[PDB]
RNA sequence: CCAAAGAAGGUGUUAGCCCAUUGAGCCAUAAACCUGAGCGCCUCAUGAAUAAGCGAGUAGCACUGUUUGGGAAUGCAGUGUCAAGUUGGCAGGUAUUUGUCUGCCAAAGUUAAAUACAGAGUAGGAAGACCGAUAGCGAACAAGUAGCGUGAGCGA
RNA sequence: AGACCUGAGUGUGGCAGGACUACCCGCCGAACUUAAGCAUAUUACUCAGCGGAGGAAAAGAAAACAACCGUGAUUCUCUCAGUGAGCGGCGAGCGAAGAGGGAACGAACUCGUUGCCGAAUCGGGUCUUACAAGGCCUUGAGUUGUGGCACAAAUAUCAU
């Protein structure tokens, strides 16, 4: 179908007409605010296929988020400590910039829910992320038995711990069997399977 | 085919207990080795669309000037991969040829 | 129980079994291994040698299930033969059948004098095992 | 864990002509620079306190448990044994003592109030109910109130008929099929007063094999 | 002074040991005979909510995989949809009358395959289904008086229809047969075990050889 | 004298029979829950008797940093660079280039139970070889009270 | 004139903010201490800090193990195993996984894509005892795609 060409148009990043569109892209957005409402995404066929629907309830917001390193918050740059503590400019966030743009757009919209996000534009500066939003209190989306989950509770603030897809790729749950033996279910459930120590009745 | 039964030793070409094997079954994925004609036809159309990607337009050159070998070295620097550097480069020869007429 | 330990006597002698010179102090070797090399290290090379060092090829991801092999010899082979079929064993004659590896064993070894001849189901025999049972009247059957 | 410690209380030094013991910070109160933290101390922490952790629990051979059962039975069957253990057996038939399997259909405490007179059972029962008395010391603040004697233990083939014994004080009832050492040898003292239904003894040599079966 | 010991590696140097200042890392269990009384609470309650279901649905037999244990049976996740075809069963509508599908586990053998065709004819054998509708009854469907005479499995492993995992008999007494007293054993497997061993480097010796040919 | 009730509280000394308890059973019920997926009516739903594809700034790769038992790199992050799908791709715990085999099909989502409750709460219960008023929670009592400190807090 | 694209104002109907935080999820993150010194290491992917839920959470239906006569979503337990794995000033120390016995288990489903259809879709009025999974109406939304059918547990479906 129309699919076809769209999804394999988009694997064309580098070509000429799509640099070109990508370029005026960037600057229109450059000049927009970090959280920007849009009526329709930037990308259907990849939103569509995150879960996106054009139904009733359905949101898309472009996600502004700065590009590099994270730098140590420490006062003039000094550590204190061992040096292996010392460094301030060279240490990586451990949470991916895609995680960090769904959790600033849910932070901040507490009424509505995040159900994914997908890459839209890079700029030398800037990375634009678009996050798909699902209004819990609509009548189409509590009645509607594909998205009705989100409705439930338990769902509110997902992207907060890092329930999305987004927030599995950094915490290694990408992967299965022996690429993920310590960090499943989680890091924190692993390690207290194998630091607890256990006292049997009869020992 | 059938497969070549087991000698029924622990140690040999052909070791293992002896049972009455059984010739793999089909499976929904043996699909993904079947050529996918209209797969291609759809990228086929997308690239005459876009034209070359800088890297293309790199390696295009390399093998105009018969510099193969540094070709190859180049889309592997790229790509990361030397089964990935051979098919990029073959797709470029293929295009190379195809525009000769 | 606490009644029986060296507290209860030590009740009225002050240091306990501990001295008045040295005394009972918290670490005054150390913690755990410290100093194996440096101030210990008589007590690791007359009782422990090897200790320290490296040794041998490495092997990541080892598996025992796939070096699963346990062992048994010729004289011990009546433990897995039923009393009643053990006396009617003779040589020339019908011979009871042994499983080994559905005993727990993988390979016959063959040390000492067979007692009960036997035909015996293994994966792996020393070549001295198969000589030895020939000649007492049994076989070997190779099984996997 | 946090008994004896819930304070900030810091030692004060040399300088100060007291003890270098943590003492409770603050003042305008009768707790401010009083000692904590130690053994020593009003309101501070026990020494070594007290685990979750300890070892409540003990393994015990599987074969060793059966070997005491055994010799627990054996020495019910001793009347000097008996007698040595505290039990007034001196009026009762026979050693052990079997009785017919009819008591497991009465109905009424007075039926098998008569039947435990008949066997002349009753002595070692009226010696617990004399023995009746608030127990000396803590236990009796605790859910330990009264103490008793043990008393003869009737085992039975099964599940029924107890309904009529339930209620008789110092007589405790047993299952053939599960047989108790705690019971069988309370306080660790072999010869307890056992009255045997016949069903149940006749199940004994199943139960307990024999020196060749 | 230290003597002759172990070397010792306790570990237990991080802070496991509840206290002031730490939560602690433990583990005890105490509640382990209140919990296997409430597990069998549970199944007691279950059984009577299902009845007269069996409490267990049906598993197929499966082989462990290792060579270590490849010589031991035990029971599967589910039976396979292959399986199920050779005993007459849709596996959509077979999931409804208690018994397990599994659609990963292939079926490399007939061996395997047939053990658990026959667990699948067995229990289709012993079962009394139900109609929807008593008053009219429909093909294949049990009557009133199988239906008020229904007792319930409660098995543990729900295997009281199909019984326990099947095991290879063993091998009655037999004579040496002639072959057997002359043959080596240790050669045959010797030399088998050399084959592979040495595979790569007779071939490439092999291989070379043909190079000084040419 | 009672006991299918000996059960441990109260009562002016130590209580089976002074009191309360200790059992069959009886009565009353928003909804929800369970019961030939309980059973009728109206309404609305509903079962049975030919080729093509499958998730792209994604996976990889390089550098740096971190984490891991994972060691020529176990996961992850930033930037650069960035695929394949014409037996394709990923995994197969010593790096590379080949060619054979085995398993599986990433980059979208939901899902009960078995597990935690290591200083939580609600409504109830069962206990203890524990402490016994300098003990046991700080607090058996108008206790986080009186009192102290500008305050964070401290605290009988 | 008007349209529709983008963006505003107001009316109408709703939601978020705070508390709790033992356990659980995400980030951030020390040092005392041990190494008889100390910097890698250790304490520890811990304390403190910042966020977010629930009666549990998280995980979960193979781009999984294995290398067998093969197993078959997730979680947990014994064991594997303080390991003739491995990591480590190869020092101090650290340190799992598959298999096996078990607990649980009616355990499986949805979208995107591809084909065949195509507004059969959703809201909002109104009526049926009814804010019906119903009928009728509705340009309001939606063709920049809502729904339907079939995709290995499958082999037609659509009218009668
Ligand atoms: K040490
Ligand atoms: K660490
Ligand atoms: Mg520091
Ligand atoms: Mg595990
Ligand atoms: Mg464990
Ligand atoms: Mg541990
Ligand atoms: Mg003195
Ligand atoms: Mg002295
Ligand atoms: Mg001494
Ligand atoms: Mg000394
Ligand atoms: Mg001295
Ligand atoms: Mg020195
Ligand atoms: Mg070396
Ligand atoms: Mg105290
Ligand atoms: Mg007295
Ligand atoms: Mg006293
Ligand atoms: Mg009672
Ligand atoms: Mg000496
Ligand atoms: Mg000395
Ligand atoms: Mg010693
Ligand atoms: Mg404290
Ligand atoms: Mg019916
Ligand atoms: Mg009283
Ligand atoms: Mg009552
Ligand atoms: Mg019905
Ligand atoms: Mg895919
Ligand atoms: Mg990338
Ligand atoms: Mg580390
Ligand atoms: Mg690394
Ligand atoms: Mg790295
Ligand atoms: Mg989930
Ligand atoms: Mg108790
Ligand atoms: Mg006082
Ligand atoms: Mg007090
Ligand atoms: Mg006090
Ligand atoms: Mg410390
Ligand atoms: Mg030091
Ligand atoms: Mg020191
Ligand atoms: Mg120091
Ligand atoms: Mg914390
Ligand atoms: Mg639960
Ligand atoms: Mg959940
Ligand atoms: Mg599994
Ligand atoms: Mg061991
Ligand atoms: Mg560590
Ligand atoms: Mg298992
Ligand atoms: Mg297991
Ligand atoms: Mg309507
Ligand atoms: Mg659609
Ligand atoms: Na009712």
């Amino acid at each position: 179908g129309a699919f076809m060409y769209l999804n394999e148009l988009w694997k064309k990043k580098s070509s000429d007409v799509m640099r070109f569109i990508q370029r005026i892209r960037s600057w229109e957005f450059r000049h927009q605010h970090t959280v920007v409402r849009l009526r329709r995404p930037t990308r259907p066929e990849k939103a569509r296929m995150l879960g996106y629907k054009t139904k009733q309830g359905f949101c898309v917001f472009r996600v502004r988020v700065r590009r590099g390193g994270r730098k140590r918050p420490v006062h003039k740059g000094i550590t204190y400590g061992k040096p292996k503590t010392s460094g301030v400019l060279g240490m990586k966030l451990n949470k991916n910039n895609q995680a960090v743009a769904e959790q600033r757009l849910g932070k901040r919209f507490g009424n509505l829910r995040v159900l994914n996000s997908y890459w839209v534009n890079m700029d030398s500066t800037f990375k634009w992320y678009e996050v798909i939003a699902v209004d819990p209190m609509c009548k189409t989306i509590r009645r509607d038995p594909r998205i009705n989950w989100i409705v439930n509770s338990v769902h509110k603030h997902r992207e907060q711990r890092g329930l999305t897809s987004a927030g599995r790729k950094h915490r290694g749950l990408r992967h299965k069997g022996h690429k993920a033996s310590k960090l499943r279910p989680s890091y924190r459930a692993a390690w207290r399977r194998n630091n607890r120590i256990v006292f049997l009745r009869k020992r | 085919s059938a497969p070549t039964p087991r000698t029924g030793i622990i140690a040999g070409f052909n070791k293992g207990h002896v049972t009455t094997r059984r010739p793999r079954q089909p499976s929904p994925n043996d699909r993904f080795a079947v050529p996918h004609k209209h797969l291609r036809a759809v990228k086929a159309i997308i690239a005459d669309l876009v034209g070359l990607s800088p890297l293309e337009k790199r390696v295009q050159e390399f093998l105009r000037v018969g510099k193969e070998k540094r070709a190859l070295k180049y889309c592997k620097k790229r790509l990361g991969d030397f089964t990935a550097a051979k098919k990029k480069r073959s797709k470029m020869e293929e295009a190379l040829r195809h525009a000769t007429k | 129980p606490t009644r029986f330990k060296k507290c209860r006597h030590q009740r009225g002698s002050t240091f306990c079994g501990y001295g008045r010179v040295g005394k009972h102090r918290k670490h005054e070797s150390g913690r755990g291994n410290a100093g194996g090399m440096h101030h210990h290290r008589i007590n690791f090379d007359k009782y422990h040698p090897g200790y320290f060092g490296k040794l041998g090829m490495d092997h990541y991801h080892r598996k025992k299930n796939p070096m699963w092999k346990p062992t048994i010899n010729l004289n011990n082979l009546s433990r897995l033969i039923a009393a009643e079929e053990a006396a009617k064993a003779a040589k020339g004659g019908t011979l009871p059948v042994v499983d080994l590896q559905s005993s727990g064993y993988a390979k016959l070894l063959g040390n000492g004098h067979i007692q009960v001849p036997c035909i015996v189901k293994a994966r792996y025999v020393s070549k001295l095992a198969d000589k030895k049972i020939r000649k007492a009247g049994g076989a070997v059957v190779l099984q996997a | 864990r946090l008994s004896g410690m819930n304070h900030s209380a810091h030692s004060w030094g040399t300088g100060r002509a007291v003890a270098r013991i943590p003492r409770i910070s603050g003042g305008g109160t009768s707790t401010s620079g009083a000692g904590a933290f130690g053994n020593m101390c009003r309101g501070g922490r026990m020494f070594a306190p007290t685990k979750i952790f300890r070892r409540w629990h003990r393994k015990i051979n599987l074969h060793q448990k059966r070997f005491a059962v055994v010799s627990a039975l054996a020495a019910s069957s001793v009347p000097s044994l008996v007698m040595s253990r505290g039990h007034q057996i001196g009026n009762v038939p026979e050693v052990p003592l079997v009785v017919e399997d009819s008591i497991q259909g009465y109905e009424k405490t007075k039926e098998a109030m008569a039947f435990l007179k008949a066997i002349a059972a009753i002595d070692d029962v009226n010696r617990v109910n004399d023995s009746r008395e608030i127990r000396a010391g803590r236990g009796k603040m605790r859910n330990r109130r009264y103490v008793a004697r043990r008393g003869p233990m009737l085992v039975m083939p099964n599940n029924k008929g107890t309904r009529a014994f339930r209620n008789i004080f110092g007589l405790d009832l047993a299952n053939v099929s599960a047989l108790n050492l705690l019971h069988l040898a309370p306080g660790g003292h072999v010869g307890r007063f056992v009255i045997w239904t016949q069903s149940a003894f006749e199940q004994l040599d199943k139960i307990f094999g024999t020196f060749t079966e | 002074p230290k003597g002759n010991n172990a070397i010792p590696h306790v570990h237990q140097k991080k802070h496991w040991n509840p206290c002031s200042s730490q939560k602690g890392n433990v583990k005890v269990f105490l509640n382990q005979p209140a919990q296997k009384h409430r597990r069998r609470r549970l199944r007691l309650l279950k059984a009577k909510k299902v009845f007269p279901r069996p409490l267990k649905a049906l598993r197929p037999q499966v082989n462990c995989p290792t060579v270590r244990h490849n010589m031991k049976r035990r029971l599967g996740r589910g039976f396979s949809p292959a399986e199920l075809k050779a005993a007459g069963l849709n596996p959509q509508y077979a999931a409804t009358i208690g018994i397990r599908v599994d659609s990963r586990r292939k079926n490399k053998s007939e061996e395997g395959m047939n053990v658990n065709v026959q667990r699948l004819k067995t229990y289709m054998s012993k079962l009394v289904l139900f109609p929807m509708n008593h008053k009219k009854v429909q093909k294949g469907e049990a009557s009133e008086e199988e239906v008020k005479a229904a007792t319930q499995d409660r098995s543990r492993f729900g295997d009281a229809a199909v019984g326990a995992v099947v095991y290879p008999s063993a091998e009655a007494p037999r004579a040496v047969s002639a072959e057997e007293k002359s043959m080596c054993v240790y050669a045959f497997l010797k030399k088998n075990h050399s084959a592979v061993r040495f595979f790569g480097t007779r071939s490439s010796r092999a291989a070379r050889k043909e190079a000084a040919k040419e």
